């Protein structure tokens, strides 16, 4: 689903960091490892959460009741 | 207003009594119960 | 022997950084038991701001109430402690509740439709698809519209993706925040890591000069080992740079000439922050919780 | 099926296979295994339900019918006769056995 | 308490109420599980609990678990320590093992309060250390000892016992003698503490202070050891990697 | 939440009771009635 | 006024006759004090066994036990040691605020 | 002082001896009837 | 080995579902045993 | 076998003297087995 | 048989607390 | 549980004021025993475990295809490499220290990245307890049942441990 | 300890012994029941002679 | 909250199943620590549970 508020294990906020991190992979075009970097995620812990996130809210949004077709 | 859901079109709907389970709009049997502002409360935890 | 003027004369604090966020720095010659006290109440017992009670008068998003009501709890609030009291949570909610205790927060938001131009992206294809927590408006209730005039109440983070949202969906809701400690719930915990390191300790034992220099230095992150000749031929430059990683320790060159240990009484105290407190002043608030924890039990009468 | 693997450096697909057939064959024992001793002990527990040691040492069934004159030929209770030939233990903690 | 399927008498004993708070299960220790065969990964045990005193005498007399140590099948030992405590006696009475006087006082008092009862002398009693002068130190096997001063009643002698472990001498080194566990009027001079001495493994220690002491003391000793290697786990860990 | 049934009595009131464990009846006020049998059945279409 | 008696409570049956050795039990305590005291009172060379204790995790409970060789109680030596560790961490708030303030 | 006492219940014991150390003895061959089979003869 | 995942490739197809024949065409060969039996009752040879 | 015994004994006038375990149980007597195999008397002081 | 890639440019990525990439 | 049929109850939540810490200044998630692994023999999790945190650290993906590798090409030498240029330790370990006391653990902790999974049969339905309650009609022995609020079953087993502890007021 | 049992206060708070009243017990079954059903080391039922 | 895995299979891509996450990566230590974890036992971290870790519905 969206993205993990804080951290599980350091508890640093993370979920400011999601959009950041499409944007160095798609504009700048970073590696995965680069792009963690720049968002200061440096504990591997904080790092996971944001390298492994899978993001199903988008596929579920599509599912709207509440909207024609 | 009390209101329902056409759960093939998506159209806002009531119905009262000798009133049939349909869509008014397409004819769809399934009507989805829409939620109005009513409070609950959560800890948030 | 000990005292409290031997343990004076040998005490000394090294501040490394300080940031408005993290803030590392030293403690030398203190114990371990001391030391881990400080990382304790840092953690568990300074207190700090967080949503408690969540009031959804709609919500007809994808995120569950509960899921929704968990994510604004998370969210650290630029609150200062110390401007609330606490709150009692014995007597009911018609009188638990005061200005004094309490900061409201609210959420109103609609998606509806944009009418764009051209599998386009969704902010320029709906109006408020997403929800941040930047869209939390503080309610300054009762008397304090005045004592938070000066500093309203904001999201430390403002860009915390809460929740989004297609047209036709709304979510109304209405949140308390309170004081509380860590201990309680980890979204009252206002440090993002409070932990210390133990100074790393390299002991070279036989001269390892020349090329068997070279080797050793690549063991070590790059500025921990130093060289000039056969004289002064292979020192520790900084002994705090290095981690533990005794990468050493697995080439035969050097596993009867080198040992690694720590320096036991100096800390490396690294605090960051959720964003309410500077990690500066969230160590004053650690130590004088602990100086407290202390007077109330001696000014406590020991019973039976 | 000589497997020269071991479960550090990981096995080769021919002796992986081979070690399935000998994960599957204590697996399939247990499946034969439904109910077996259930029986046995409530056959013994009907008749030596009322089996008891009497005052006179014998041991005898609930109708006073006696099955035996002393337990095991020695009335020695199982669960105490564990240091009675340690002889070498009972001396060397003389003094406080006694 | 019983676990269900009830084959010998040993899987339904009395056991003492202690009333956990912020708990919503029923929770034991690990000595009992061996004779109830239990394994925690949603096993259920059925708790009984009797209305009167005859009742009351009985399941504290006859059925409790201090009297079901040994198994009438054969008279063996069915209750000890199991997994990291039998992995933490290796570590703490090793030779290597040395403890300061705020580090022995502390895991003294972490295993035996005279509060809840546990010293027959209601003042926790110590030993001089067994490195006196360039800094006053204190041996693990010397702890072991300790706990056999305190939790055993003082008007009796110490416990004599040769015996030995599972760990054979060479793995220590050259003229090791770490395998001969000897106890000499309550004192641990020799060896290091297995599952052969306190798991559920008959002539070891416990199963020695059973038979001179009686089972209320080697219930104790389960207890206390217990609690000693568990706190000792904590504050020193154990841990296995991919370099094993 | 009360649910009908006989008269009560303990000494106060003909009316409808409370049952405490589902099969124990007790009265308004803590006194007990006796012997509630509450009929239950188990299943084993069969 | 009327102060907090459910705090710190001497356990009398491990209380000895004399007050030099006794134990206390405080509510809502775990390792964090308890570590921390029992370092600053083991400083005192009156205390002959000293050492706390935590019962089970799940209720906040901590027992600390202090045996004194004579001539100072129980009670001395646990109320010596709070005030040197109130005196202890005025002095690393102090060599604190001077080195914020040397920056 | 290790005897037995009057009143043990050393029929249930004998049972309970036989009918729980059999539930281990239910296994493969490691000719003439062997575990349980043999001990229901 | 190097085996990376697709995060803006996975993204794209949230949000964008292919309007081609899908992606994963390996999911559904894994029941193309049930799917093309049922077929076989209606189409192919001799009716 | 349970009415295939209890006929054997009805047309043997069996008296149950109530000794065995099961037959104490059935008619809630005190089994006779450890703790009832005894009685226990309260010596009285008086005359 | 072909090695398991070695995966080229991995760089030092844990540095100690309070410091970042001050090794040049 | 994990990937590897390392399955395990959740015993206790335990407070991170008082679980180890590492020299990054992490406590780990979830605890397992050491003792759980030399009778399962479940060695692809403990390289499982530093092929995840070398992909946490460089951001990379790894592929755990069986038969990929060699006993040549040996996986703790290929994702110990990338964790020794990471700048951690060769073989997975981490300097930790102790939650409680403060002090340093004996030996360095074998810490990584496992990813793990949650069962779906829970314990909720599984407790109950009776004082007194409902009866049966024709026998007036307490009723079954988990939510008629219903009797624990003394059954014939039972009876028969009962008699051998020679507890005739406990059979009573 | 090892004879010991561990028992949440949902078990707690439910399950009762009929504590026959004597002069030695009458200090704790008066707080037992003062303190009722709900707090722990309490009550929920008296029984008349 | 699922997670994809960081040590996966070739094939977990080729199945699409991304699209279904199964589980979530965590930080696990094999450690010995608290005596609360022996036999089939382990120990979830307090802090990250009530930060989200697992919670399901
Ligand atoms: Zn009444």
């Amino acid at each position: 689903m969206i993205v993990p508020v804080r951290c599980f294990s350091c508890g640093k906020v993370v979920g400011d960091k999601w959009e950041s991190y499409l944007n160095l992979l798609q504009e700048d075009e970073l590696d995965e490892g680069t792009a963690l970097s720049r968002l200061g995620l440096k504990r591997y812990c904080c790092r996971r959460m944001i390298l492994t996130h899978v993001d199903l809210i988008e596929k579920f949004l599509r599912y709207n009741p509440l909207e024609k077709r | 207003t009390l209101k329902y859901i056409c759960a093939e079109c998506s159209s806002k709907l009531s119905l009262s009594r000798t009133d049939a389970v349909r869509c008014k709009d397409c004819g769809h049997r399934i009507l989805l119960k829409a939620r109005t502002k009513r409070l609950v409360q959560f800890e948030a935890r | 022997e000990w005292n409290v003027e031997k343990f004076k004369k040998d005490f000394e604090v090294n501040i490394s950084s300080l940031d408005a966020r993290e803030a590392n720095f030293d403690l030398i010659n203190i114990d371990t038991s001391i030391a881990n006290a400080f990382r304790r109440i840092m953690i568990s017992e300074v207190p700090s701001v967080a949503a408690e009670y969540v009031y959804f008068f709609n919500n007809t998003s994808v995120i569950q109430d509960e899921v929704l009501a968990h994510r604004i709890g998370l969210v650290p609030l630029k609150v200062d402690p110390d401007m609330l009291t606490w709150v009692d949570s014995n007597l009911p909610d018609d009188e638990k509740f005061t200005d004094e205790n309490t900061i409201v927060l609210s959420l109103n938001v609609k998606c509806t439709r944009n009418p764009d131009a051209p599998s386009t992206d969704p902010k320029e294809l709906y109006n408020n698809a997403h929800v941040y927590a930047r869209d939390l408006k503080f309610e300054p209730q009762g008397r304090q519209s005045t004592t938070f005039a000066d500093c309203p109440v904001v999201p430390a983070d403002p860009d915390i993706l809460l929740a989004k949202l297609r047209p036709g969906q709304e979510i109304s809701l209405k949140a308390h925040c309170i004081l509380g400690i860590g201990g309680d719930h980890a979204k009252f915990s206002p440090v993002s890591t409070a932990s210390y390191r133990l100074l790393p300790q390299i002991n070279i034992l036989q001269p390892i000069k020349g090329e068997s220099a070279r080797r050793f230095q690549k063991c070590f992150p790059p500025g921990v080992i130093g060289i000039d000749e056969g004289s002064d031929e292979a020192y520790v430059k900084d002994a705090r740079k290095d981690t533990v990683s005794r990468e050493v320790l697995r080439y035969e060159e050097f596993a009867d000439k080198v040992k690694l240990g720590r320096v036991r009484n100096h800390f490396i105290f690294n605090v960051e922050s959720a964003g309410a407190m500077t990690p500066e002043e969230i160590f004053f608030k650690s130590v004088r919780i602990l100086k407290n924890k202390a007077e109330y039990l001696k000014n406590c009468p020991i019973t039976q | 099926g000589y497997v020269k693997g071991r479960f550090y450096s990981g096995i080769k697909p021919q002796e992986y296979y081979f070690h399935c057939m000998a994960g599957r064959e204590g697996l399939i024992d247990t499946a034969v295994k439904t109910s077996r001793s259930g029986y046995l002990q409530r056959c013994l527990t009907k008749q030596l339900e009322g089996v008891h040691v009497s005052y006179d040492n014998s041991i005898r069934d609930a109708d006073g019918t006696l099955v035996q004159f002393m337990y095991g030929g020695d009335a020695i209770d199982i669960t105490k006769e564990s240091h009675m030939t340690q002889f070498e233990f009972c001396l060397d903690n003389y003094y406080a056995l006694l | 308490m019983n676990r269900q399927p009830t084959l010998h008498k040993a899987s339904m004993m009395g056991h003492k109420v202690r009333v956990l708070p912020n708990e919503k299960t029923l929770r034991l220790h690990y000595a009992n599980t061996g004779a109830y065969n239990a394994d925690f990964d949603g096993d259920e045990m059925n708790m009984h609990f009797p209305q009167n005193e005859n009742a009351r005498a009985e399941a504290l007399n006859l059925a409790n678990t201090d009297s079901q140590y040994l198994t009438p099948t054969s008279g063996s030992p069915v209750r000890g320590l199991i997994q990291d405590h039998i992995s933490a006696g290796v570590w703490l009475t090793s030779k290597d093992s040395f403890f300061t006087r705020e580090q022995y006082q502390q895991y003294i008092y972490g295993c035996i309060r005279p509060e809840d009862g546990h010293t027959t002398r209601s003042k926790i009693v110590t030993l001089p250390p067994t490195i006196f002068k360039p800094y006053p130190l204190w041996t693990g096997k010397q702890i072991i000892t300790t706990v056999l001063l305190n939790v055993t009643p003082p008007d009796m002698p110490g416990i004599n016992l040769i015996s030995k472990n599972k760990i054979k001498n060479e793995y220590w080194g050259k003229g090791s003698l770490e395998n001969e566990v000897l106890f000499k009027d309550g004192a641990l001079l020799c060896g290091i503490l297995d599952k052969s001495q306190y798991g559920a493994s008959k002539y070891g220690i416990v199963h020695s202070l059973h038979e001179v002491y009686g089972p209320e003391v080697a219930a104790k000793v389960l207890s206390v050891l217990g609690r000693l290697f568990t706190n000792y786990i904590t504050a020193t860990a154990f841990t296995c990697g991919m370099d094993d | 939440t009360f649910i009908r049934g006989p008269i009560c009595g303990t000494d106060n009131c003909p009316s409808r009771l409370w049952r405490i464990i589902d099969g124990r009846r007790t009265c308004q006020y803590g006194h007990v009635m006796e012997g509630d049998v509450e009929f239950n059945d188990d299943e084993d279409l069969g | 006024e009327e102060p907090d008696r459910e705090k710190i409570k001497l356990l009398t049956q491990a209380t000895s006759e004399d007050g030099t050795s006794a134990s206390f039990q405080i509510v809502e305590e775990d390792h964090t004090l308890g570590n921390a005291l029992r370092y600053v009172i083991m400083k005192n060379p009156d205390v002959e066994f000293c050492g706390y204790s935590i019962p089970h995790p799940s209720e906040n409970l901590l027992n600390i036990r202090i045996q004194t060789y004579g001539e100072t109680t129980a009670v001395d030596a646990l109320q010596k040691g709070l005030k040197d560790l109130m005196d202890l961490c005025d002095v690393v708030e102090s060599k604190f605020t001077e080195k914020i303030k040397s920056m | 002082r290790s005897l037995i006492n009057p009143g043990e219940a050393v029929g249930i014991i004998a049972s309970q001896s036989v009918g729980e150390p059999s539930t281990q003895m239910t296994l493969n061959t490691f000719n003439v009837t062997l575990g349980i089979p043999r001990l229901r003869e | 080995r190097t085996a990376d995942f697709r995060t803006l490739e996975r993204e794209s197809r949230f949000i964008n579902p292919p309007k081609d024949k899908s992606a994963f065409p390996l999911l559904q060969e894994a029941v193309q045993p049930h799917i093309g039996s049922f077929n076989a009752l209606t189409e192919g040879p001799d009716g | 076998t349970t009415c295939q015994f209890l006929t054997k004994a009805v047309l043997d006038n069996e008296r149950e003297q109530l000794d065995s375990p099961s037959a104490r149980i059935v008619v809630g007597k005190l089994n006779n087995v450890g703790t009832g195999s005894f009685d226990v008397l309260a010596k009285v002081p008086n005359a | 048989r072909k090695d398991v890639p070695k995966v080229e440019g991995l760089k030092l990525e844990h540095f100690a607390t309070g410091y970042d990439a001050e090794d040049f | 549980s994990s990937r590897h049929g390392q399955k395990g109850v959740c015993s206790r939540k335990w407070p991170t004021i008082d679980m180890p810490f590492s020299e990054t200044g992490i406590q780990p998630d979830i605890i397992i025993n050491p003792h759980a692994f030399p009778s399962r023999m479940t060695i692809g999790m403990f390289v499982e475990s530093l092929a995840g945190k070398a992909g946490a650290l460089h951001g990379i993906a790894q592929d755990s295809t069986p038969w990929i590798f060699n006993e040549d090409d040996t996986p703790a030498d290929y994702f110990g490499e990338q964790l020794a240029k990471a700048g951690y330790n060769y073989h997975g370990n981490e300097p930790m220290y102790s939650g409680a006391t403060g002090e340093e653990l004996r030996a360095d902790i074998y810490v990584g990245v496992v990813y793990y999974q949650r069962l779906r049969h829970m314990v909720n339905d599984k407790f109950q307890v009776r004082s007194t309650g409902p009866v049966n009609s024709l026998t007036m022995q307490p009723v079954k049942g988990r939510k008629r609020h219903g009797g624990i079953r003394v059954g014939e087993m039972e009876r028969d441990a009962l008699i051998g502890h020679g507890t005739s007021f406990l059979l009573q | 300890e090892t004879n010991e049992i561990g028992v949440p206060p949902v078990f707690a708070v439910k399950l009762t012994y009929p504590e026959p009243v004597t002069a030695y017990n009458i200090a704790e079954l008066r707080q037992a029941v003062i303190n009722g059903p709900d707090k722990w080391p309490g009550a929920t039922q008296i029984q008349n002679e | 909250t699922g997670q994809t895995p960081i040590v996966k299979a070739n094939l977990y891509d080729d199945y699409g199943m991304d699209n279904f996450p199964n589980g979530f990566n965590a930080v696990v230590a094999v450690i010995s620590y608290t005596g609360y974890d022996m036999d089939d036992a382990m120990i979830i971290n307090k802090s990250a549970d009530e930060r989200g870790f697992g919670y399901g519905t």
